């Protein structure tokens, strides 16, 4: 999340995100999607 | 110095006037270039 | 266990420990007629009471390096390591900064620190880093 | 120092990233200057 926030701060000034930035964002967001799913499974079934 | 301060209460590091019980006078000092060199405390109030 | 947050007063205390006495001091700056800061002894309060009127700095905000650079090119937070803050003297209402003057002939590399009237520029911002390994 | 010069300067042009990293490391470790240009010694280069 901190890395994604830093990328957002970098690309916030520019009007249009370039292809390299789009690829990096896709990579980071896919990894974050995996992590969320993992945490979800850890608690999905009632696990106090 | 002050991480917490309840509103309406007196806390340290605050400049304040000590009005006497008559509500028209306060705990003050000599006026200006006095004979006591501003070293005697009084309850003159009023203009001060 | 309280965490340093924004919009609060600070003393910026330090320990001198000269003559193995563990003296505690803080930065003091009047701001009118003199912008330079100096160390005042907060210890030995029983003999003489030190003045804390000019030793209070309200912290404006804590911001990340990238966002700081962005706004330099162009509410309440919790401080954390690797971030820059702005300090504003309570009395003079001006921001603490790093002056380009050098009053210390001993060290050429040492500039000066004082209060500046406005927060323009990055000389007023100061970044924190963790002193301890923990 | 020769190795650092080769790292920083290539084809007659200064590499900005490498130059910044090198200068930050050198100022971070002030013992790389010896007697002259020293934080503690403060010896003038001409005198040295």
């Amino acid at each position: 999340q901190e890395s994604i926030s830093d990328f957002y701060w970098y690309y916030s000034g520019k009007d249009v995100i370039e292809e390299q930035g789009k690829r990096n964002f896709s990579k980071a967001m896919s990894v974050a999607k995996q992590v969320f799913n993992s945490l979800t499974e850890y608690i999905q079934g009632p696990c106090t | 110095i002050c991480s917490c301060c309840e509103e309406g209460y007196v806390t340290g590091g605050h400049v304040l006037r000590l009005f006497h019980g008559h509500m028209d006078e306060c705990l003050t000092i000599s006026a200006a270039d006095s004979d006591d060199q501003r070293r005697l405390v009084y309850y003159e109030g009023g203009a001060v | 266990v309280q965490f340093l947050r924004t919009d609060d007063e600070v003393v910026l205390q330090c320990s001198a420990t000269v003559l193995k006495e563990q003296l505690k001091l803080c930065l003091a700056a009047e701001g009118f007629g003199n912008r330079l800061c100096f160390l005042e002894p907060t210890s030995n309060a029983q003999n003489v009471p030190p003045d804390l009127a000019i030793c209070c700095f309200t912290l404006e905000q804590s911001l990340s390096v990238r966002a700081l650079q962005e706004m330099l090119a162009n509410g309440h937070r919790t401080l954390l390591y690797g971030h820059a803050i702005l300090l504003r003297h309570a009395h003079s209402r001006m921001y603490l900064s790093c002056l380009t003057t050098s009053r210390s002939m001993t060290d050429k590399l040492a500039f000066d620190v004082g209060l500046q009237e406005d927060a323009t520029g990055e000389a007023c911002w100061w970044t924190m880093h963790p002193a301890s390994k923990q | 120092l020769d190795f650092l010069r080769f790292a920083v300067f290539v084809n007659g042009e200064s590499v900005e990233e490498n130059a910044n990293v090198v200068v930050r490391l050198l100022i971070r470790k002030p013992e790389c200057f010896g007697p002259a240009l020293r934080g503690e010694g403060g010896s003038g280069l001409l005198a040295a």
